[PDB]
C-alpha cells in the first residue's frame, strides 16, 4: 500500500516541538530550548525476503 | 515541574563534572586539568588525557584550570574544556538550555570578578541564555536537606569547612584548608619513592601517577587514624590488654601491601604508615614545623564553629555541630569522618555530634555536582538567582 | 500485547537486525539483516525525500549510522520509517487483517546506542509518535540489550568490537556509566589491516575472507600443523602460514588497556570486582574463535593482581629452610568472562556474535508481555510532556 | 507589614527547597529500586525461558527411542 495510510490504518493524539521557551513568575528576562506542547494549528519500501538470511 | 532541561557543569579543583539536569549521574567527569601538548593542544576527557600522558610525550604539559581557591584562573582553556563539555559530552548547543554551576563557599570579595567571568563565559562565550550559580558547599547543604549546615568539603586542594545558618552561607567563618587529596598525591608519592625507585612541566608524569597508582592508594591502602595516631595506639593497646585479660598484638603491625603496577613489586606498608599519610591532614606539623595544628583540620574545626558564633553563639554551635556535613572525594577513606568527629568532640565536648554524609562513594566525589543538580532541578525560577543576560547587561552599565 | 505485533530494530553501523514477532516456543535469529542507509533524493526546493532504493540515480547513499553513532537523525527514523512500513505492507500482504492483529497495537523497541545524543533520542522519541505513530516505544541501549541477554548479572562489562570500533562500556547496578563510558576507533579492520600488513601480497577480500575464514584462530589441531588452505570467495584455494594465529593481538591489546583504565576508576571497590568478573564481548568482529580467550588472558596478563613471579620465587626459597601468600589492597584480583546463556537453540545455532539483539527478545518479553509502562512512552505519556517524558521511562 | 513578607517569603523558600529537595531524594531512591528489580525480574524471565526450553531437550532425548525403534 501507500507508506502514508499503512501508518495511519496501524497503531489504533498530540505533536511536540523543540522550541524556545520564556516562563512566568511576568516573563523571565531570558529563553531556552525545551519541548513545548504543541497547539490545535501547530516514500518507499524495501521488499522483505531479500535481506532474510539464508 | 517546569518544561525544561538544564545543564549542570562542576569544576572542582581537580575534576570536571558536567551533565544534565534530566540524568541522576553525570554525562562526563573528566580532570580539572589539560595536557597543553607541544602548536598548542588542549587535551581534555580522563580517557584522552591518561592515554596522552602514559605516551610520556615531551611538549606535555598537565595545566590545572582552577586553583586551591576552588575559582576558575585560566578561562579560555576553560571555555576549551566547555567546549568540550557542550559538544564532545553533552552533544547539545550550549544556547539551547540554561546552565548551573558550582561556586566554593567565599568570604565575600572574589564573587563579582568571577561572576563577570562566568558573565563573559556564559554569554560572551557559549551564549548560554541563563545561568544560574550555586555555592558548592551550601548547593551540598541543600541536597542532603538542610538550610543550616556545617559542610566539611574535603577535595584535592584541601579541606573546605563552611557552617551555613539558614540558607545563607555565613562567610566570615569559611576556612579553605591546604592539605586535602593532592597534598596526600604527594606525600604517598614521597615514602614509597624508595620502594618504586622513582626518589609544570612533567606534570603530565606527575598527574599520570596521580591518577593511576597514587589514587589507587589514597582508595586501598590509605587508613585514617580515627583518633589522632599518637591517640589510637594508645587506644588499641588498652583494649588489646582487656581482651588478653579477660579471656585468659600490635594492629599498627599489619602488612599492607601494594602491588605497584609500573614495576610488579610488593610495597609493604604496616598499618602505621597507612595512618602516616592521614595524619597530615590533622598534624601538618608531622612534615614540617611552618604548619600549625589549626592549619591542619582538626583545630580548624573549632575555629569554623567559633568565627561562625560572631555571625548567642553556644546556639550557632549547637546549631553547627548538630548540622555537621562531611563530602569530598578525600573524605572516602576509612576513618576520615571518625577522626573529624574526634577531633571536634575533643573540642567541643558539651555538644554531640551529629554528622552526615553521603556514604555512596560516587556520589560523595560528585556531590558538589550532585548539589547543582538538585539546584537546576527546582520548579521555581524565583527559588534561586538566573543571571539572564541582562544581568550581565545591568553590571555592563558603569 | 501481542507478542507477533512485537517489532524489535537494532541498527548499527553496518547493518540493522530486524524483527517482527517472537515465535513464542523459544527465541530465534534475526532473519532480517538491512543495511543501514537510506537514499537522499535532493529534491529541487530544497525538501528530501528518503528511499530504499538509488530513486532514478539523483539519490545519494546516506547510512545514517557510522561506529554506532547516528550522524543523520533526519535520515535514520525515516530508515526506521523505511523499515517500519515494509514490515505494515508485508503483513498487509501476508495477513490482510493485520491492521486490527498484527498491526493494531505495535510496541516498538528501537535498540539505542550509548553515543546517541540526547536531542537525537528525543527528536527518535519526537518521530516514533507522531510520523510513525506507534503508540509504544522502548528507547533500549545496546549495552543494557547485552546484559539483558546474559543471566542478567548486576555488575557487567561490555566489549563491543564492531567493524571500525569498539565500544568499552562498564555496567553496575544495571545502569551505565556514562563518565566511564569509553570507545577506541579500532574494530574489526584493525584485525584486518593487521593482516594487510602481516600479508602484504594479499588483498582486502583474501585478507576479510581469512578473517571470514574457519582457520583463523588466536593462540592463548590448527596449532600443530604450520601451513592451512581456506577459500576465497570466489572458491580458489589460499594457504597461510603462521599469519592466522596472529592480527588480533593489536586489538586485544588495546582493548584491555582501554578496560583496564576504565574499571581502574571505580571507587567503589565492590561493584569493580563483579565487572572484572563479568566480562563480556560481543560484536560482529567478535565471531572469531579464540579472540575472546586471548583478550581474557590479556587481561590475566596486565591486570590479574598476583604476587610477582619474582617475589613468590624468593620466599618460596626462603620457605626452603609452606608458603602463605601476599594479601594485596587491589581490586582486580580474578578476572572472568561471564557465563554466556546455552539455552537458545537457534542462537546457539547461529552463533552469540549478535546477542545483543537477543535480551531485546528478552524485554521485549518483559515490558512488551506485562501491563507495566515504566519502561515505555505511552500515547496518554507523549501527550503529557513529549520526548520530554523519554527521561522517565529510561533504565 | 513589609517586615512580615520577607521574613515568611524567606521561610517559605526555606522549607520548599528542602520539600522538593526529598521529593528529588525519595526520586533517586524510587528509580533505582526499578533498576535493581526488572534486572533480576529480566534474570527471572531467563530462568522462566531456561526451563521451557530444558523440558524440550528433554522430552526429544527420551523420544529418540521411538526415533530409533
Amino acid at each position: 500500500m501507500d507508506p502514508q495510510t499503512l501508518i495511519t490504518k496501524a497503531n489504533k493524539k498530540e505533536s511536540w516541538r523543540y522550541d524556545w521557551y520564556q516562563p512566568s513568575k511576568e516573563k523571565y528576562p531570558f529563553r531556552y530550548k525545551t519541548w513545548l506542547r504543541n497547539q490545535e494549528d501547530e516514500e518507499d519500501i524495501l521488499d522483505l525476503k531479500e535481506f532474510d538470511r539464508r | 515541574t517546569l518544561n525544561r532541561k538544564c545543564v549542570v557543569i562542576h569544576n572542582g579543583s581537580h575534576r570536571t563534572v558536567a551533565g544534565f539536569s534530566n540524568v541522576e549521574l553525570p554525562q562526563c567527569i573528566i580532570p580539572s586539568s589539560y595536557i597543553k601538548r607541544t602548536e598548542a593542544e588542549f587535551i581534555f576527557g580522563t580517557y584522552n588525557m591518561i592515554d596522552a600522558a602514559a605516551e610520556k610525550r615531551n611538549g606535555d604539559e598537565v595545566y590545572t584550570l582552577v586553583d586551591s581557591q576552588g575559582l576558575p584562573y585560566n578561562w579560555d582553556a576553560l571555555e576549551m574544556q566547555w567546549r568540550y563539555l557542550y559538544d564532545t559530552q553533552l552533544k547539545v548547543s550550549p544556547e539551547e538550555l540554561p546552565l548551573v554551576i558550582t561556586m566554593p563557599a567565599t568570604n565575600g570579595k572574589p564573587d563579582m570578578a568571577i561572576l563577570e567571568r562566568y558573565y563573559e563565559l556564559a554569554f560572551d562565550k557559549l551564549n548560554v541564555p541563563v545561568f544560574q550559580i550555586v555555592i558548592e558547599p551550601l548547593a551540598i547543604a541543600l541536597s542532603m536537606g538542610k538550610s543550616s549546615a556545617f559542610v566539611i568539603d574535603i577535595g584535592a586542594s584541601g579541606c573546605n569547612v563552611t557552617p551555613i545558618i539558614d540558607g545563607i552561607v555565613v562567610k566570615n567563618a569559611v576556612v579553605r584548608s591546604k592539605f586535602g587529596g593532592d597534598f596526600l598525591d604527594f606525600q604517598v608519592h614521597e615514602r614509597l619513592a624508595p620502594l618504586i625507585k622513582e626518589e609544570q612541566k612533567r606534570s603530565t608524569d606527575v598527574w599520570y601517577e596521580a591518577s593511576t597508582w597514587i589514587q589507587q592508594f589514597k582508595s586501598t591502602m590509605l587508613q585514617v587514624s580515627e583518633k589522632d595516631l599518637f591517640e589510637l595506639e594508645r587506644y588499641y593497646k588498652e583494649q588489646a590488654d582487656i581482651y588478653a585479660k579477660q579471656q585468659e598484638n600490635n594492629p599498627l603491625v599489619q602488612k599492607k601491601n601494594f602491588l605497584f603496577k609500573p614495576l610488579n613489586k610488593t610495597l609493604t606498608l604496616d598499618l602505621k604508615e597507612c595512618y602516616q599519610f592521614a595524619e597530615y591532614l590533622f598534624k601538618p606539623q608531622l612534615i614540617s614545623d611552618k604548619f600549625s595544628p589549626e592549619d591542619g583540620l582538626g583545630p580548624l574545626m573549632a575555629k569554623s564553629v567559633k568565627k561562625a558564633g560572631a555571625s548567642s553563639p553556644e546556639q550557632v554551635y549547637s546549631l553547627l555541630l548538630t548540622n555537621v556535613i562531611i563530602t569530598g572525594s578525600t573524605s572516602l577513606i576509612e576513618g576520615m569522618e571518625q577522626r573529624i568527629i574526634k577531633e571536634l568532640s575533643i573540642r567541643f565536648p558539651q555538644y554531640k555530634l551529629t554528622t552526615f554524609a553521603n556514604q555512596v562513594m560516587m556520589d560523595r566525589k560528585i556531590q558538589g555536582w550532585l548539589g547543582a543538580l538538585t539546584m537546576a532541578n527546582l520548579p521555581s525560577w524565583s527559588l534561586g538567582k538566573w543571571y539572564s543576560k541582562e544581568d550581565y547587561e545591568t553590571l555592563k552599565r558603569d | 500485547f501481542r507478542q507477533d505485533s512485537i517489532l524489535i530494530i537494532y541498527p548499527r553501523s553496518q547493518t540493522t537486525l530486524v524483527q517482527f514477532g517472537l515465535n513464542e516456543e523459544t527465541f530465534t535469529v534475526p532473519e532480517l539483516e538491512i543495511p543501514t542507509q537510506i537514499y537522499r533524493t535532493t529534491r529541487q526546493d530544497g525538501s528530501y525525500t528518503y528511499h530504499s532504493t538509488n530513486k532514478d540515480n539523483k539519490a545519494e547513499l546516506i547510512k545514517p549510522i557510522q561506529n554506532g553513532e547516528i550522524i543523520d537523525i533526519s535520515a535514520f527514523t525515516q530508515f526506521l520509517r523505511l523499515i517500519f512500513v515494509s514490515i505494515l505492507s508485508d503483513r498487509a500482504n501476508k495477513n490482510q487483517d493485520a491492521f486490527e492483529a498484527e498491526l493494531s497495537n505495535i510496541p516498538l523497541l528501537l535498540i539505542t546506542h550509548h553515543s546517541w545524543s540526547q536531542s537525537d533520542l528525543e527528536i527518535i522519541t519526537q518521530y516514533v509518535f507522531e510520523s510513525l505513530e506507534i503508540n509504544n516505544l522502548i528507547q533500549l541501549p545496546a549495552s543494557l540489550a547485552a546484559t539483558y541477554s546474559m543471566i542478567s548479572l548486576q555488575n557487567c562489562c561490555i566489549i563491543d568490537v564492531g567493524t571500525h570500533h569498539t565500544d568499552i562500556i562498564p555496567i553496575v547496578d544495571y545502569a551505565q556509566l556514562d563518565h566511564l563510558v569509553s570507545s577506541i576507533p579500532m574494530g574489526g579492520q584493525s584485525i584486518n589491516d593487521s593482516l594487510k600488513k602481516l600479508l602484504p601480497q594479499w588483498d582486502d577480500d583474501q585478507i576479510e575472507s581469512l578473517k571470514k575464514s574457519p582457520i583463523f584462530e588466536v593462540l592463548s589441531k590448527n596449532s600443530d600443523l604450520e601451513f592451512n588452505t581456506f577459500w576465497d570467495e570466489k572458491g580458489n584455494e589460499i594457504k597461510v602460514g603462521k599469519q592466522r594465529f596472529q592480527g588480533c593481538n593489536n586489538l586485544i591489546k588495546n582493548i584491555s588497556n582501554r578496560v583496564g583504565l576504565t574499571l581502574d576508576n571505580i571507587d567503589d571497590i565492590n561493584k569493580a570486582k563483579a565487572v572484572w568478573e563479568n566480562i563480556i564481548i560481543v560484536g560482529g568482529t567478535t565471531s572469531i574463535s579464540g579472540f575472546k580467550e586471548a583478550l581474557l588472558g590479556q587481561l590475566l596478563k596486565d591486570h590479574l593482581i598476583i604476587e610477582p613471579e619474582e617475589e613468590k620465587s624468593k620466599r618460596e626459597e626462603e620457605a626452603k629452610s609452606f608458603v602463605p601468600t601476599i594479601e594485596y589492597v587491589q581490586c582486580p584480583t580474578v578476572i572472568k568472562l561471564a557465563k554466556y546463556p546455552d539455552y537458545f537453540p537457534e542462537w546457539k545455532k547461529s552463533g552469540y556474535s549478535e546477542i545483543i539483539f537477543l535480551g531485546a527478545q528478552i524485554v521485549s518479553k518483559q515490558i512488551f508481555t506485562h501491563p507495566k509502562d515504566t519502561f515505555y512512552i505511552t500515547r496518554e505519556k507523549y501527550n503529557m510532556k513529549g520526548p520530554a517524558a523519554l527521561w522517565d521511562v529510561q533504565f | 507589614e513589609k517586615r512580615k513578607k520577607e521574613r515568611n517569603l524567606h521561610l517559605q523558600k526555606i522549607n520548599s527547597i528542602i520539600d522538593f529537595i526529598k521529593e528529588r531524594q525519595s526520586e533517586q531512591w524510587s528509580r533505582q529500586e526499578r533498576c535493581f528489580q526488572f534486572g533480576r525480574l529480566g534474570a527471572s524471565l531467563h530462568n522462566q525461558m531456561e526451563k521451557d526450553e530444558q523440558k524440550r531437550i528433554e522430552r526429544t532425548a527420551k523420544q529418540r527411542l521411538a526415533a530409533l525403534k
